[PDB]
């Protein structure tokens, strides 16, 4: 009955009342005809009789289809849907799908103005879903995104996004290290949906070094809530703090932020001891540029000195009080630095007054 | 026979004697199983347990094959970053799944501390070895025996099964001797070095009563010198060199062995003694006595 | 102050969301009781306004499932057994407005028209209870007749603040009360049934009171066995009762009640001499009570316990069931 | 028996066996469960307080193992000031873990000892010890500690606090101590506290795990103190809509979930809007699915009903989505929203609710899969939740149903045949109309099936039972041979039997058992299936009755009365001490003696034309009499069945009270058959005798629209049709009784159409409760009274314990324990009773309720009688609503 099928699915869309179960139970028995693979050519037939009734009404049709009859429009599209995407065999029917689908949409989208998503919606969302393709230059998508960005889009930036992330998990190829600073930036400080997707993708298989870019993305961009998830990149692919620049990351720990305790535990908890006396000699050294918090500074080194495995299973709080014997020994312009900081920083008095 | 005891345990309801009578026959049987300090991690603290296994293995821990982690360990990229997070992702099993990762775990162990790496990562497989610890931890620690071996390209004792190692648990102390600078490999030997000490007390203990088909006090005396000298070795452990002393990988491990020392003497008070009448060098008599 | 506000929220979610399914309107009750009940176990100083709050929302909630019960959808001239949760929902509503009335000081006129009003609301549904298993007509006439005395007491004794509430029970039965008094009590309290269903829901206007409960001070408390040495004769021994916090002159208010383990209980009147007020707001009640029986051959228990007065005569327990001493005779 | 086990664990815990110490130890719990006795446990548990003091180490993990699991019977304690001493003496030692175990096992305690202010100290002092495992054991006891003992809340509340921002302390050690923030719900000033602790934690400590853990101690602090709820819903909704990471917005979507299941009035609108404006905006489909998860979590309970259009538009838009368990999400929406709200567009939204439906059988049909089954559970109910809770379109989902059940490979055919017999409990008409297409369905399925034909076939005749009223056509008959040649399982056919004498169908009923006597494997289920195959040949026997007759109807009466005593003696003969059958027999001797009195009834009725009205005229002239009109020796006849009415009622409202674990329908059915018991006595009290006795018209309303079965339905019809032929006829002729006798024995006809409905409760007595009610009395092991001095006391010591053999909290749930004691003369004094007043003046109905599972009170007596006398106890069981629950444990004791 592949003849009057598509007489029949223009009568049961425009009024028939009645062939609505018959529809839903031909879509039932295809899938599952599909889903057994015993020979199911039956979605073809159906498929080419949809188009032909699209072709031939697709302005008062589509109207009455998101306008009288939406459930049955709907249910007929999730099952074409299900169909295309269960049978994968070379994808014969999903062109003729997506492109009954992009002129539903196009007609929608100047004739129904009332009904406005009403009934396409779902045909939007498979449309998005089918467009999900994969980039061939996986290497100047990092300009068309950072223009899609400066051009103030939502779905050009969607768009571009997941042709970049298609372009990751496809075979990676000689990233750039140059715009990728900018696009991260631009995905923080726009309300990106796939930001840490992005995130995963640039710095899961690129070749360059992401954490500098990431220290960096951190020091200078504002980004509210997403600065933790940076943080975590902080933690996943660096496990050394000072590992590979000793400056940015010293500068980033003790500056002139929010997450300053979080990284100063992370080095108090998780750096090796000869990095951790290089870092303390370098810091409480005679230095007049300002380049480390004194603030951070005393607990830090509090810290280092109180740390827990130095204590490890002693008696707790048996100390001889006439003089402490386990103590950290420094230099002389090293304590004297240490106390000209102390006596420097201790002079601001914004409200604390005199005691 | 350490996971039939957890899973009998795990079963309450139904197996009234059968669990019994199989924990008073571990008990008796295998003390070195029974060590308190082994199997109380597992405790509840605070309900934050399983809270991230539930919250945070849904988008990973499902293409992570121990063969992954086997080729990430040994390659050119000896770079840190994929390995650190792989091995931090799966931290969040329930110790039943870390069976076929343990194998992996071990032999590579020994290849680790080469040089120029994290403290994270030492933390990670210390923590690993001890959720491991808690199920096969006789042959978790024969494995890692094994694999931290000298490595002197000569092959002089190898495998160490079950008979040549139990024996005289002193294998443990003379491994490859950078271990003693890595406080969670020291921690991971001294755990093994007084299960091997309880596995060899008892397996003396089964052997008297196997033979003649006086003997009891030759077996306590070579018991309480086998403890002394494992004493006297982990005191010497503790010098600084062989030529900062308190912010160092020395200070930890002397920490660590100063605990060990503390459980030793709290489990019998008459080792103690008796290597204070053998002595040791004058330069721990300030460790031991503000640190035990 | 988040706590004055969560309430002042919550009481208008629970007077202005009310034109629902019965069904909603009673989980919405009993999560609003929960959660005012949360709020007075945590709250300290605001503790009084919403028990008091927790308590009315009880009343209204006892109310509203009793007027869904399944009796009324059954054959009414049956009334086998356990079919009316009304027949001993009505005392204890009658228990609660009285314990609302009394237990509590700080009370504004308002507050006491409108728990006059929920006692007259909980009268009727008691009578319409009792003409609905009753089957002697002419008892019906006695019982009737005295709802309409009652109702008539009310309107006298409360003359002003009544054009103030509006389609409430009270104005409507005093607006159709001179055409009942006519027909027959059958009808009388047919109309009277299906008047009370969507009469309304009064507001309760919030004050400052405070609750009226006692301490479990240690003179004769809970302790060991600690058996005295008594005979069955005479007095067993004396003890010494707690203190008493925010009671509003406790003076001829506050009763002893003394449960023996047999049948028999005794309420110790107060003795006025004993009782010390050196600070106002807290107080305290050292007195003598006597106790005596046969002897017991054991050291079973035994249960001592405050309550309070009313005019006629009505008790309200305040503080929690302490015991006392064994004291074996 | 106890006593004996208590002294061999001792004498093995005696000697120090290391093994045997053990295994008495972990054998310590079985003897807890089976004695609950408050002085074996008290006993036991000191035993342990002993072998917990001194100890190899070992031992005390095993004690602390068992008071972890033992933790019910841990209040029943009576010394516990020593105990607790026993216990904290160990933790002065230097010995790290021993330390830590004492810690753990003050922290196990934490619910008999909150104020016991050294365990405090040491868990202050302990708090910051140079340790790992103590520290641990430390955190777990502070925050045992803290969930109550508010003083120890603001004590350790500042200790957290610097503990936690210290940044001296490792990330692990601080994820393990923010969780103890939770238990600080004790005043508004520590909520206060712990919420701008965990704030600065939020915004000063950025990380996954970090975040996770401050987020759930924050929610559990919100959802344990309801006054910041709504800060607590924005906060989440903000971190939904702001924070890019993927384990926080599951976090805060299970929060909300969380959020929804404990607390859903305090949503507001500006809320849902936001949920919805965040799920319109969320690319993922796993966050999506939880998001809608929580809007139908939400749109259960009366937030719908306060939220009234975002919400609509989403539902309308994620029920026609690819995946199966949004759709499923989706339509579970938009049934909630049709069910609750009424507003005036929402009718449209019925079309999109019913056509939605279909979204979710074309695909969960012949998947075979759980995921596809849940969906499917779900739109299932879903729809019997519209179809139960709208009449309106009872028919546009029955003819879904039934154009699906032939799409699929018997696999959801089970499952809709089971939405089939719940829709059709209510509504006749969509039985009457697919009863065809049921039978359809029979006759084509019995051609192969393997892999789950029995359930398949239970399931099938089930609803054709369900669906039809007679079963009397040739469908009985294909139903038979379908059953007949194919695969002849016992349980399969027994379960089909089972149903059709629940829906009221006896000749079916009649015949599988007849096929089901000559196949038992033993002897007591012979008698059982015999008792319940002459039960249904003498129901099926008493729809063999004609209107307006009275000539057979008495054969037909006596017939069924030897069928069903023929029935009663089997059942009693298979009645045995293991499982014995209690409600069944009492139900069937209840049956008999209903019947028996209605045919005493039909036999004075038809005797009163015997030559009544001048039987007794001769001594009194009955016409025009003022004191008894129309008197005559039919007197005495209906008093006496208007006494046996109301005894009749006594024990159905008896029965009632004494099962205590019969489902709603059971109940249901006995109060249907009391109240058909009491309006016969009315009608005999006021209708054959005097009416100016009563005198009270039922003009009130009755039958509502709330009737779960067709066999409800009919019985309220003929309560109607009673009352409206009785209420008229009361002041219309004499009161000899002339027409009254005829409405009388039509009601009594009336009555007898329906033949009865074998509820679920007459088989698999689930919910199996018992109170043991062990008093603790003087020692009296024979049957020889106490002795004692008859006049100082005697004193009881009654205490009892609940056990369940089924989940509890499944129907009814145990509150408090109305405990009656009773004395009487057993050796008669003057007459056959005990005496004139019997000595019962000594009642003492006390009302216990046990918070837990355990209950004791003390009782007494005074009695100056030198004789035996005889003390009995009842439970008396007390439910949440309220009802007496007579129980029958019958524990009776001499002295």
């Amino acid at each position: 009955a592949r003849v009057v099928q598509g007489s029949p699915e223009v009568p049961g869309i425009t009024v028939r009342v009645l062939q609505a179960l018959a529809t839903l139970l031909s879509s039932p028995h295809g899938g599952a005809l599909v889903m057994s693979m015993h020979r199911s050519h039956f979605l073809a037939c159906p498929l080419l009789r949809q188009l032909c009734q699209y072709q031939r009404c697709v302005p008062q049709d589509t109207g009455f289809s998101s306008l009288f009859l939406k459930v049955l429009l709907q249910m007929l599209q999730w099952l074409d849907s299900p169909g295309v995407e269960g049978g994968p065999l070379r994808a014969q029917l999903r062109m003729l799908a997506s492109q009954a689908s992009a002129g539903r949409r196009l007609s929608d989208v100047r004739g129904g103005l009332l009904r406005l998503a009403e009934a396409l919606a779902f045909r939007q969302d498979l449309e998005v879903v089918s467009s999900t393709v994969r980039a061939v230059i996986a290497t100047l998508r990092s300009g068309e995104q950072c223009s899609v960005e400066p051009d103030l889009i939502s779905k050009v930036l969607q768009g571009l996004i997941e042709v970049r992330s298609p372009h990751l998990e496809e075979l990676l190829t000689a990233f750039f290290s140059a715009t990728a600073d900018a696009a991260s930036p631009f995905p923080a400080c726009k309300p990106v949906v796939v930001v840490s997707s992005l995130l995963l993708q640039e710095e899961e298989p690129l070749a360059g070094g992401k954490p500098g870019a990431d220290g960096g993305s951190l020091e200078a961009v504002r980004l509210g809530p997403s600065s933790g998830l940076l943080v975590d990149w902080l933690e996943m692919l660096d496990p050394e703090v000072v590992s590979s620049c000793p400056d940015l990351q010293l500068r980033l720990l003790f500056s002139r932020p929010s997450f300053r305790p979080y990284l100063l535990t992370l080095f108090t908890h998780q750096s090796s001891w000869p990095t951790l006396h290089q870092c303390i000699r370098v810091l409480l050294g005679k230095s007049r540029e300002q380049r480390f918090d004194p603030s951070a500074s005393l607990d830090f080194l509090w810290a280092c000195i109180h740390v827990p495995r130095i204590w490890q299973g002693r008696d707790q709080r048996t100390p001889q009080k006439r003089r402490e014997e386990l103590v950290l020994r420094v230099q002389g312009p090293e304590l004297i630095s240490l106390v000209e900081l102390i006596l420097a920083e201790a002079e601001t008095r914004s409200q604390d007054g005199d005691t | 026979i350490k996971f039939l005891i957890r899973q009998a345990q795990g079963l309450q309801q139904e197996l009234g004697g059968l669990h019994s009578a199989l924990l008073r026959l571990l008990a008796t049987n295998y003390p070195h199983l029974c060590i308190v300090d082994d199997w109380i991690c597992e405790e509840e603290i605070t309900g934050t347990d399983a809270l991230l296994r539930r919250m945070l293995l849904t988008n990973n821990a499902k293409n992570h094959s121990p063969k992954q982690l086997q080729e990430a360990f040994s390659a050119v990229p000896v770079n840190n970053t994929q390995v650190m997070q792989i091995i931090e992702h799966l931290t969040l099993l329930s110790a039943s799944e870390l069976i076929p990762y343990a194998e992996v775990l071990t032999s590579n162990m020994s290849q680790l501390l080469n040089s120029g790496v994290p403290r994270r990562i030492l933390q990670t497989v210390n923590k690993l070895w001890m959720v491991l610890n808690t199920v096969m931890p006789r042959r978790l620690w024969v494995m890692t025996v094994n694999a931290l071996q000298p490595s002197i390209k000569f092959v002089r004792q190898q495998k160490y099964t079950q008979n040549d190692l139990m024996i005289d648990p002193l294998i443990v102390l003379r491994c490859d001797q950078r271990v003693h600078r890595c406080p969670p490999l020291m921690d991971i030997t001294l755990h093994m070095l007084n299960g091997y000490l309880l596995a060899s007390k008892a397996y003396l203990s089964a052997h008297l009563k196997e033979t003649e088909q006086t003997r009891e006090e030759l077996k306590n005396a070579l018991l309480a010198a086998q403890d002394s000298a494992a004493v006297q070795i982990l005191l010497e452990i503790c010098l600084p060199t062989e030529e900062d002393n308190l912010l160092c990988n020395l200070r930890e491990v002397q920490c660590l062995i100063c605990c060990l020392l503390h459980q030793m003497y709290i489990a019998d008070p008459n080792i103690a003694k008796l290597v204070h009448f053998q002595g040791y060098p004058c330069e721990l008599l300030p460790l031991t006595v503000a640190g035990i | 102050d988040p706590s004055q506000q969560f309430l002042q929220q919550s009481l208008e979610r629970v007077y202005s969301l009310q034109h629902l399914d019965p069904q909603g309107a009673q989980e919405l009750l009993e999560f609003t009781i929960r959660d005012l009940q949360r709020l007075g176990e945590l709250q300290s100083e605001l503790a009084g306004v919403a028990d008091f709050s927790a308590t009315y929302l009880r009343c209204q909630l006892l109310l509203i499932k009793a007027l869904q019960e399944k009796l009324w959808n059954v054959a009414a001239p049956l009334y086998l057994k356990q079919s009316d949760l009304a027949s001993a929902a009505a005392k204890q509503i009658m228990e609660e407005t009285y314990k609302m009335e009394f237990m509590y000081s700080g009370v504004e006129n308002k507050q006491v028209v409108i728990i006059h009003h929920m006692r007259l609301q909980a009268k009727a549904l008691q009578l319409i209870v009792t003409a609905r298993t009753t089957r002697g007509l002419d008892p019906l006439f006695g019982m009737c007749e005295k709802f309409l005395q009652e109702v008539d007491f009310f309107q006298r004794y409360f003359i002003a603040d009544l054009p103030h509430l509006q389609d409430s029970f009270v104005d409507k039965l005093l607006d159709l009360m001179p055409r009942l008094m006519t027909s027959k009590p059958a009808e009388v309290v047919k109309i009277l049934q299906t008047m009370l269903r969507q009469s309304a829901f009064l507001h309760l206007p919030l004050p400052e009171q405070i609750h009226k409960a006692s301490a479990t001070i240690i003179e004769p408390a809970g302790e060991s066995d600690n058996p005295l040495r008594f005979t069955s004769g005479l007095v067993v021994a004396l003890d010494v009762d707690a203190t008493l916090e925010h009671v509003q002159d406790p003076q001829n208010t506050v009763k002893v009640q003394v449960l023996y383990p047999d049948g028999q209980a005794q309420m110790i009147h107060p003795k006025p001499a004993d009782f010390r007020n050196p600070g106002p707001g807290r107080h305290r009640l050292i007195t003598q009570v006597y106790l005596s029986h046969t002897a017991w051959t054991e050291a079973c228990q035994v249960e001592v316990r405050l309550l309070l007065a009313y005019n006629s005569s009505a008790r309200i327990p305040k503080c929690p069931w302490m015991e006392g001493g064994e004291m074996s005779p | 028996d106890a006593n004996s086990a208590l002294m061999e664990l001792d004498k093995g815990l005696r000697s120090g066996k290391l093994g045997e110490q053990c295994e008495a130890v972990v054998r310590f719990p079985r003897l807890f469960q089976k004695y609950p006795f408050p002085i074996l446990i008290n006993s036991a548990f000191l035993k342990l307080a002993d072998v917990f003091r001194v100890g190899n180490n070992f031992l005390r993990l095993c004690v602390l193992k068992v008071t972890q699991q033992s933790e019910k019977h841990l209040e029943k304690i009576l010394n516990v000031d020593e105990f607790v001493k026993r216990i904290f003496s160990v933790i002065h030692s230097n010995d790290p873990v021993a330390r830590a175990i004492t810690l753990r096992m003050l922290g196990s305690l934490a619910s008999i000892i909150p104020e016991r202010k050294n365990a405090h100290h040491s868990i202050r002092q302990s708090l910051d010890s140079h340790d790992n495992v103590e520290v641990e054991a430390a955190v777990f006891a502070a925050a045992n500690f803290s969930a109550q003992s508010k003083d120890f809340a603001v004590g350790i509340c500042n200790k957290i606090s610097e503990m936690i921002q210290g940044l001296a302390t490792p990330v692990d050690l601080k994820l393990k101590l923010i969780p103890i923030l939770q238990h600080m719900h004790h005043d508004a000033i520590l909520a206060s506290s712990a919420r701008q602790l965990l704030q600065q934690l939020v915004t000063s400590y950025p990380s996954t795990k970090m975040v996770i853990v401050s987020l759930h101690t924050f929610t559990l602090l919100a959802a344990s103190s309801l006054v910041d709820t709504p800060k607590q819903i924005q906060l989440l909704l903000q971190y939904l809509k702001n924070d890019p990471r993927k384990a926080v917005k599951r976090l805060a979507i299970q929060d909300l979930k969380l959020l929804a299941n404990k607390t859903p009035h305090t949503w507001s609108r500006e809320n849902i809007q936001a949920l919805c404006e965040c799920a319109l905006q969320t690319p993922y489909d796993s966050l999506k699915l939880g998001m809608l998860s929580v809007l139908s979590t939400l749109s259960g309970t009366i937030a719908i009903k306060h939220y009234f259009s975002d919400l609509v538009k989403l539902a309308q838009e994620c029920c026609y989505h690819n995946n199966r368990g949004i759709a499923a999400h989706g339509v579970r929406v938009l049934t909630n929203i049709t069910v609750s709200c009424q507003e005036k567009d929402l009718l449209a939204l019925e079309q999109d609710a019913v056509f939605g439906l279909e979204s979710l059988l074309v695909l969960c049909s012949q998947d075979d899969s759980p995921g596809a089954q849940a969906t499917l559970k779900i739109a299932l109910n879903c729809m019997v939740k519209l179809a139960k809770g709208r009449p309106h379109l009872s028919q546009s989902v029955v003819e879904t149903l039934l154009t699906q059940l032939h799409s699929a490979q018997d696999a959801a055919r089970i499952l809709m045949c089971h939405c089939l017999a719940a829709i059709a409990m209510q509504l006749p008409v969509l039985g009457d109309g697919m009863l065809g297409d049921l039978m359809e369905l029979y006759k084509v399925i019995g051609r192969s099936a393997t892999d789950k034909q029995q359930e398949l076939l239970v399931s099938l005749a089930t609803v054709i039972f369900v669906a039809s009223q007679k079963a009397l056509s040739v469908e009985s008959k294909a139903v038979i041979k379908q059953q007949l040649e194919s695969v002849s399982n016992g349980w399969t056919v027994y379960r089909i039997a089972r149903q059709a004498s629940r829906m009221g169908n006896h000749d079916m009923a009649k015949e599988l058992y007849q096929s089901l006597l000559t196949q038992v494997a033993s002897e007591h289920f012979y008698f059982w299936l015999n008792s319940l195959k002459e039960f249904s040949h003498a129901e099926q026997c008493l729809t063999g009755l004609q209107e307006e007759n009275y000539s057979s109807a008495l054969s037909c009466i006596a017939e069924s009365l030897k069928f069903y005593h023929k029935g009663i003696a089997s059942l009693t003969a298979a009645s045995t001490p293991l499982n014995p059958l209690s409600f069944q027999c009492e139900f069937v001797k209840l049956r008999i003696d209903l019947l028996q009195a209605f045919s005493q009834l039909i036999c004075t009725c038809n005797s009163l034309k015997t030559s009544p009205p001048p039987a007794i005229a001769t001594t009194i002239a009955m016409t025009l009499g003022n004191d008894l009109q129309r008197c005559g020796r039919i007197s005495n006849q209906m008093k006496q069945s208007m006494e046996e009415f109301r005894s009749l009622a006594s024990r159905y409202g008896d029965l009632y009270q004494a099962s205590f674990d019969a489902d709603s329908a059971t109940l249901r059915n006995v109060e249907l058959q009391q109240q058909s018991c009491l309006l016969i006595s009315h009608a005999i009290e006021a209708l054959i005798l005097d009416p100016e006795s009563a005198s009270f018209q039922e003009y009130g309303s009755t039958g509502t629209a709330h009737a779960d079965s067709e066999y409800e339905r009919r019985m309220m019809s003929v309560y109607n049709h009673v009352l409206e032929e009785v209420e008229s006829l009361n002041r219309k002729y004499t009161p000899v009784s002339y027409m009254h006798t005829a409405c009388l024995c039509n009601a009594i006809i009336a009555l007898l159409k329906v033949p009865l409905s074998f509820q679920r409760y007459f088989f698999q007595k689930l919910q199996s409760t018992s109170i043991k009610l062990a008093l603790s009395p003087s020692p009296r092991n024979p049957a020889e009274p106490i002795a004692v001095q008859n006049n100082q006391q005697l004193a009881l010591k009654v205490e009892g314990v609940v056990q369940h053999g089924s989940k509890p909290g499944l129907f009814r749930k145990i509150q408090s324990v109305c405990l009656n004691v009773s004395s009487t003369l057993q050796s008669k004094s003057g007459q056959d009773y005990k005496i004139p007043i019997d000595n019962m003046t000594n009642e003492m109905e006390q009302r216990v309720e046990p918070h837990n599972d355990y209950f004791s009170t003390q009782f007494l007596l005074n009695f100056a009688i030198l004789g035996t006398h005889n003390i009995t106890v009842e439970s008396s069981v007390k439910d949440a609503n309220g009802i007496v629950w007579k129980t029958g444990p019958r524990t009776t004791i001499f002295v």
